[PDB]
C-alpha cells in the first residue's frame, strides 16, 4: 500500500544525559579537552595568519593561560586563538556531534603544517562534569564580544558583552562545584597538566599569585628528524622525562610507514632499576602518545614482559580511539605494535654489540632478560642467542660468546661441550669435565640458574648441538687404539660390574664402564630422556610446582668406573678372591655415596653417611 | 615449565 | 501528577539527592524529620511532578540547602546522628520504579 | 543590551556515524541487543497478561525463535511479546535517545517484580554493525500489521503490510551484508548465544529442528533453603562442564547501596593449570540482569584464591555504553572484600567435616600457604586452617590449634624443623635432643613453608622458634645448668684451639646443648638466611645476584661435650697444640658436620678427595 | 565542488572503498587502471561532490562493483596481482585531508 517517509531525529534531553554521566568516567580531562580546544584555536590563527601576516595586529604572543581564582571559584583558561563569530558560537556549542574542526580541516590546502586534534563534537560538554553554568567570552576579528552562558538545561544564550577588551581570542570561565573545589590548587592542577597534556607545543602559563609559573618548559624531539639532533640533546630529553641523574645508554629512532604510521624512541636505562620482576600491577613504560596527547600506558600488548626495561615513547597521527579518548579501539592493531617494536630492540641490541667497550655495563644489568627471552619467546630465539656470553675453560676471566667458540672448535668435534653447576670453581674442578680438558677441547660454564631454562629450549647452534658432559653417552673423538683398549677392559671387567649392580639394587639402573674420568673414581652419570643432575635441585626448590610429576620424570641414574684407580683394582681382586667378603659389600656402598656427593645429588637421611664416616674415625681412633 | 618465583623477602 | 526521577548518594555527614527535572518552575522543596516532599512543574510536556519519599532516619532540617538549576534541583541534607550509614532511602524495602543511586559520587567513606 | 535565548540541537548524521562506528568494538553484540530486546517484549506481554487474562487470546505461548536463511542473506528473530503499533514505531525506533523500556519501568504500580535490560534508549542500531537493511515487521493487539524499514540513512518507512499473519508479535528481519555470513552456521550462532545471552528465563530455538539452546534454567535466583545438592551438582556439571560433581558450595546475598547474589563452587579435584595460565582469569563472571557484561577483571580475585569458581549477579550497576565494563572502579575493592570474607567462611564450615576436609586440603594447601604470605589482613584467619605432622601424629596430619593444646606445662614456644623431606628431618641431628625430653617438633617440609613462617611469627601468643638457629632455650634443671657451665669451664683450650685452626668457615665454637649422639653440628645466626633458606634462594633463576653477599647465614658450629671422639680429640689438642692427626680431624668433621646440616657445601672435591685418601690407609695401599 | 570524505581498506584479492554521502542521487561511478573518479549529487543541501583519486597500483576493473545503499555507496576494486600489500592509496605521499582507513573492517591479511 501507501508507504509513509519519516525522517530520523534525537531526543536533545537524553541525549546529554549520555554525554555526561556514561561516556566520561574520569573526571579529570575536562582540562585536557579544554587545552587541547585552546590548542586547536592557536593552530587556526597561526595557520591563517601564513598568508596575511596583519591578522596578528590585534595581538602578537600566541599562547595559552590558566587563572583559578578561588575568591570567584572560577577557573578562568585566558586564550589568544582564533576566536569565533555569533554565528559560529550557535552552530558550534549548540550544536551536539556538530565540530567545527573536521569542517576547518577538510576545507583546507591538500598537504599543509597543520594537524588538529578532535574530531567527534563532545568535548566541550564534558565542561559539565565537574562544573556549574558555563560563561564563555570571545572576540573574532570580524565581530565585537559575546557573552555565552549556559547550563546544560536545554538553552545557551549569546548576548552582547561590554566588557574589558581580550583582542583576540576565547576566554571560558567555568564554575566549580563545592565538592570539586580541589582543582584550584598548585598540586592537582600541576599534576594533572603534567599527566595529561605536557608536550602542547604552545606556551602553558598559571597566573597564581603574579608569578608567570610556566608548566611546559620540555619540547617533542620525536618529531624532528634523527640526524639533526646531537647524541646529548637525547641525554636531556630523557634526564626530563623519567628524572634520571644519568644520561641514557642506548637510544634507537625509527618510523614506520604504511596503512598504520608511528614513530617512537627507545632508551636503554644505564643501571636496571630494582625490584624489576614484582611489580605486576603497573609496568607503564611504552607510553602511547596520539597527536601529543597522552593516551595509554598500561598494556601488555605493547611489548612482551621480557622486555620490561626498555623505556620510552611512542607516538601515532591516526589511530581509531573510544569514544572516552582514552581508551584504544580494535584492540586487534597491537600485534603489528609489538612486532614493530621487538624487531626494532633487536637491531639495537646488535648495533650495541659491536662496540665491546660498554657491553659488559649492558650486559650485567640485562642478562637475565636475554636469558628468559629465550626460553619464552619461540620466534627470535635464533636471533636472541647471538648476544649471549658465556665463561669458558680457555678465557679466563673474560667472557666469550658462542660465535667465538665455533671459531676456536677443534676440527674433529662435531658438537659442543657444557656443564652446569653452581659457582665457576666448583664447576671448573669437578670429576666431568677431567678428560675432555686433559684432550685439548674447551667446555662452556652455565653457572646461573636460568641456564638450565635457557638450555631446554635450545637444541643447537650453527647447526652443532649441544650435548653435556653429564649424560648418558659422551661420544669423544676418540682414537681406534682405545677401541681396543675399551674391549680389554670392558671384557675384564664384567664379574666386578654384576657384584657391585647386585649390592646397588634399586638404586642405580645399570652399573658400567667409564670414558670421561683421568684421576677420580668413580662418578655418577644420569640418562638422557628426564632431568639432569642440576636441574632436579632447581625444580624441587621452586614452591610453586605440582607434587604429582615429581615421581614421573625424576631421572635414572648409572654408576660409572675409572679402570686406572688403585681403589678399584684391588677392589676387582678382593671381589674375584671372594665375591660376598663384608669388607666389600662396605666399602662399595661408601664409594657409591662419597661418589654421589661429587654430583649435583642430595641423599635422603644423610646421618646413614654421617655414621658410616664417624664409625670409620672411630676405627682410625682406636677406640 | 613455567618459572614461578615468588617475590620474597 | 506523577513522580519524578532522581539519584541519590551520601557521605559522613550529609545526604544528597538530585531531581533530574529540567527547566524547573515553581518548585515546592520541602524536608522534615522523616518525610519529604518535592513537588514542580517543568519541562515542555509541562506536568506537575510529585514525589513522596519517607526518609530513612532523623535529620535535621534546619540546616539542609537546595541549590535550584536549570539542570535539576540538587538537595542537601544534613544527617541526624554523624557516622550511621544509610544502606537505603526510604523506610519501606519495596523498590522504588525511578529512585536509583547516582555511581558518579559514591564513595567508601566509612573505609 | 539584549540576550538572545536559543536551545540546542542535534546533527543526524554524525550521531549516526558515532553510534555505528566508535561506540562498540565487537562486532557480535547484535545477537545478544535483539535478544535482550525480545525478552524485554516478552516481560512486557506477560505481566500485561496477569489483571486482564484476556489478552494472551491471540496466541498463548512465549517464546524466542532464529531461523537463520542462507538461500537469501536474513536472520529472523520471532518473539510473541507485546507488539508495537504505529505511534510505538514511530516514536521509539525513530528517535536516537528515547527508550520507550524506561517510560513504561516508569509506570510500574507499585513494585511488580519484573525486570528490563534496556535503559540507555541506543542499542537497536546496532544491528547496522552487521546487517544493511533492517525489516521490523510487527503486529500489536490493538492496531494491525506493519512493516517497517530503514538503512539508517536519515529515512525510514512504516509501510501498511497485507502479507502473512503473525497473530501477536514482532519479527525482525535483517539483511546481513556480503562478508558477515559466517554468522549464519549453526555453530556460530550456537556458541555465540551460549557465551552471551544462556541465562535468561525464556526458550530460544534455533530451527537449523528445535534444538533449545538454554536447557539450564539459572538457580542463583532461589532461595537456598530450597535448593537439594543435586541440583547444584546438575547446575555446576553444567556450567564448568566438568564430569565430578562438587565439593563445597556458598550462596550468600548483600543488601544495601551495592547488592549482589553469588555463588561460589569449589572443585574436587584441582586443575593441573593453575598458577600457569596467568593470562585470564576467568572463575568468577560478573552478570547483571541475567546477561554476560564481563569476565573476572584482577582485582575482583586475589591470586591466592584462583581456585575458587562462582558466578555474580546484580540488578544495578554503572554499566559503560558499550555494556561490556563497569564505570567506577570503585565498586570492585568493596565485592574483593566481600568475597573474600565469604570464602574464608566457607573454608571454616568445611573445616568441621574432618573426613572431608583430608579431600581439600590435599590439593588446595599452597593457595592457604600463599594467602598467608600476601593476605597481610588475614593471616589470625588463615592461620587456624593450616594442618601439618608432628612428631607424635604418625600418618596423621594435625593442627596448630590441637597442638597448643597438647602443649607442656613449661614449653615457653612452639618449635619446627625445616628441611626437603619428612625422611631427613625425622632422623636429623636437630632434634635429638628435644625429643629426648618428650618435646613435640613440628615438621616442615614443602618449600612454600618457608615462605610461611617468615611472615607468621606467631600464634595464640606462641612465638615460632626453629631449631636451626642459635640460641634455643630448653626448660633446664638447676643440676643440668651447672652441669654444662663446669663442662664449658672444661672445654675452652678445645674451643679456641679449632677456632684459631678454621678461622674464616665459622665464627664461633661453643658447646652444645641440643646434641645427644651426633658429635657436632651446624647452626647459623639470630639475624639472617636459615640453613634451607639459603638453598632455596639460589634456584629462583629470576633474583638480585647481590643480596646474597649481604643478607647471609653466618655459620656457628657446636660441640657434644660427651662424644667419645671429642673427649678423646682434647688429649691430643692439649697435650701437643699441632699434631697432624689434630688438624685434619677437625677439618674433616667440620665437613662431615657441614654435609648434614642441609649446607651447600663448597668445592665438594676436596672433600671427596678425603674420603677417598683415607680410604687407601684402610686398605694400605 | 568539493570532495567527499571516504575510508578504504583492503583484503588479499579485493581493495575496497567506502564514500559517505547519504541519500545520493545520480551517483556516476567510474574505474579506470591508474585512476578512480567519483561524481554524485547527494546530502540536503543538494551540493555537488567530487572525489578524483590516483589509484596506487593497477588493477582489473572489469570484475569491479559497488551497492548504493541509502547510507554509504561502497565501492569494491579487483586488486590485479593477488597478495600485493598496497601501504596507501594515492600515488603521492602528501597526505589527503578527507581519506582515513576503515579500522573497523581493517585485517592484516598478511599472516
Ligand atoms: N577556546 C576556543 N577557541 C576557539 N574555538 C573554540 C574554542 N572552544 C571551542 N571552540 C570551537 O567550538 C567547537 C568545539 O566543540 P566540541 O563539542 O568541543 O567539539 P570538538 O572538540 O570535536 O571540536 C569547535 O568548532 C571549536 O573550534
Ligand atoms: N521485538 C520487539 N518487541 C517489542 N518492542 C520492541 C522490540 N524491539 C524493539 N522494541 C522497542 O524499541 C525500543 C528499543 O529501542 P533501543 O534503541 O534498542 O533502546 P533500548 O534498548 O534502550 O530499549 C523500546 O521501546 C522497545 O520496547
Ligand atoms: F575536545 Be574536542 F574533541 F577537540
Ligand atoms: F537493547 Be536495549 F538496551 F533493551
Amino acid at each position: 500500500e501507501e508507504v509513509e517517509t519519516f525522517a530520523f531525529q534525537a531526543e536533545i534531553a537524553q541525549l546529554m544525559s549520555l554525554i555526561i554521566n556514561t561516556f566520561y568516567s574520569n573526571k579529570e580531562i575536562f582540562l585536557r579537552e579544554l587545552i587541547s580546544n585552546a590548542s586547536d584555536a592557536l593552530d587556526k590563527i597561526r595557520y591563517e595568519s601564513l598568508t596575511d601576516p596583519s591578522k596578528l595586529d590585534s595581538g602578537k604572543e600566541l599562547k595559552i593561560d590558566i587563572i583559578p581564582n578561588p575568591q570567584e571559584r572560577t577557573l578562568t583558561l585566558v586564550d589568544t586563538g582564533i576566536g569565533m563569530t555569533k554565528a559560529d558560537l550557535i552552530n558550534n556549542l549548540g550544536t551536539i556531534a556538530k565540530s567545527g574542526t573536521k569542517a576547518f580541516m577538510e576545507a583546507l590546502q591538500a598537504g599543509a603544517d597543520i594537524s588538529m586534534i578532535g574530531q567527534f563534537g563532545v568535548g566541550f560538554y564534558s565542561a559539565y562534569l565537574v562544573a556549574e553554568k558555563v560563561v564563555v567570552i570571545t572576540k573574532h576579528n570580524d565581530d565585537e564580544q559575546y557573552a555565552w552562558e549556559s547550563s546544560a538545561g536545554g538553552s545557551f544564550t549569546v548576548r552582547a558583552d561590554h566588557g574589558e577588551p581580550i583582542g583576540r581570542g576565547t576566554k571560558v570561565i567555568l564554575h566549580l562545584k563545592e565538592d570539586q573545589t580541589e582543582y584550584l590548587e598548585e598540586r592537582r592542577v600541576k599534576e594533572v597538566v603534567k599527566k595529561h597534556s605536557q608536550f602542547i607545543g604552545y606556551p602553558i602559563t598559571l597566573y597564581l599569585e603574579i608569578d608567570q609559573e610556566e608548566l611546559n618548559k620540555t619540547k617533542p624531539i620525536w618529531t624532528r628528524n634523527p640526524d639533526d639532533i646531537t647524541q646529548e640533546e637525547y641525554g636531556e630529553f630523557y634526564k626530563s622525562l623519567t628524572n634520571d641523574w644519568e644520561d641514557h645508554l642506548a637510544v634507537k629512532h625509527f618510523s614506520v610507514e604504511g596503512q598504520l604510521e608511528f614513530r617512537a624512541l627507545l632508551f636503554i636505562p644505564r643501571r636496571a632499576p630494582f625490584d624489576l620482576f614484582e611489580n605486576k600491577k603497573k609496568k607503564n613504560n611504552i607510553k602511547l602518545y596520539v597527536r601529543r596527547v597522552f593516551i595509554m600506558d598500561s598494556c601488555d600488548e605493547l611489548i612482551p614482559e621480557y622486555l620490561n626495561f626498555i623505556r620510552g615513547v611512542v607516538d601515532s597521527e591516526d589511530l581509531p580511539l573510544n569514544i572516552s579518548r582514552e581508551m584504544l579501539q580494535q584492540s586487534k592493531i597491537l600485534k603489528v605494535i609489538r612486532k614493530n617494536i621487538v624487531k626494532k630492540c633487536l637491531e639495537l641490541f646488535s648495533e650495541l654489540a659491536e662496540d665491546k667497550e660498554n657491553y659488559k655495563k649492558f650486559y650485567e644489568a640485562f642478562s637475565k632478560n636475554l636469558k628468559l627471552g629465550i626460553h619464552e619467546d619461540s620466534t627470535n630465539r635464533r636471533r636472541l642467542s647471538e648476544l649471549l656470553r658465556y665463561h669458558t675453560s680457555q678465557s679466563g676471566d673474560e667472557m666469550t660468546s658462542l660465535s667465538e667458540y665455533v671459531s676456536r672448535m677443534k676440527e674433529t668435534q662435531k658438537s659442543i661441550y657444557y656443564i652446569t653447576g653452581e659457582s665457576k670453581e666448583q664447576v671448573a674442578n669437578s670429576a666431568f669435565v677431567e678428560r675432555v680438558r686433559k684432550r685439548g677441547f674447551e667446555v662452556v660454564y652455565m653457572t646461573e640458574p636460568i641456564d638450565e631454562y635457557c638450555v631446554q629450549q635450545l637444541k643447537e647452534f650453527d647447526g652443532k648441538s649441544l650435548v653435556s658432559v653429564t649424560k648418558e653417552g659422551l661420544e669423544l673423538p676418540e682414537d681406534e687404539e682405545e677401541k681396543k683398549k675399551m674391549e680389554e677392559s670392558k671384557a675384564k671387567f664384567e664379574n666386578l660390574c654384576k657384584l657391585m649392580k647386585e649390592i646397588l639394587d634399586k638404586k642405580v639402573e645399570k652399573v658400567t664402564i667409564s670414558n670421561r674420568l683421568v684421576s677420580s673414581p668413580c662418578c655418577i652419570v644420569t640418562s638422557t630422556y628426564g632431568w639432569t643432575a642440576n636441574m632436579e635441585r632447581i625444580m624441587k626448590a621452586q614452591a610453586l610446582r605440582d607434587n604429582s610429576t615429581m615421581g614421573y620424570m625424576m631421572a635414572k641414574k648409572h654408576l660409572e668406573i675409572n679402570p686406572d684407580h688403585p681403589i678399584v683394582e684391588t677392589l676387582r681382586q678382593k671381589a674375584e678372591a671372594d665375591k660376598n667378603d663384608k669388607a666389600v659389600k662396605d666399602l662399595v656402598v661408601l664409594l657409591f655415596e662419597t661418589a654421589l656427593l661429587s654430583s649435583g645429588f642430595s641423599l635422603e637421611d644423610p646421618q646413614t653417611h654421617s655414621n658410616r664416616i664417624y664409625r670409620m674415625i672411630k676405627l682410625g681412633l682406636g677406640i | 615449565p613455567s618459572i614461578l618465583e615468588i617475590r620474597t623477602k | 501528577m506523577q513522580p519524578a526521577s532522581a539519584k541519590w548518594y551520601d557521605r559522613r555527614d550529609y545526604v544528597f539527592i538530585e531531581f533530574c527535572v529540567e527547566d524547573s518552575k515553581d518548585v515546592n522543596v520541602n524536608f522534615e524529620k522523616s518525610k519529604l516532599t518535592f513537588s514542580c512543574l517543568g519541562g515542555s510536556d509541562n506536568f506537575k511532578h510529585l514525589n513522596e519519599i519517607d526518609l530513612f532516619h532523623c535529620i535535621d532540617p534546619n540546616d539542609s540547602k537546595h541549590k535550584r538549576t536549570d539542570r535539576s534541583i540538587l538537595c542537601c541534607l544534613r544527617k541526624g546522628e554523624s557516622g550511621q550509614s544509610w544502606p537505603r532511602l526510604t523506610k519501606e524495602r519495596a523498590k522504588l520504579n525511578w529512585l536509583s543511586v547516582d555511581f558518579n559520587n559514591w564513595k567508601d567513606w566509612e573505609d
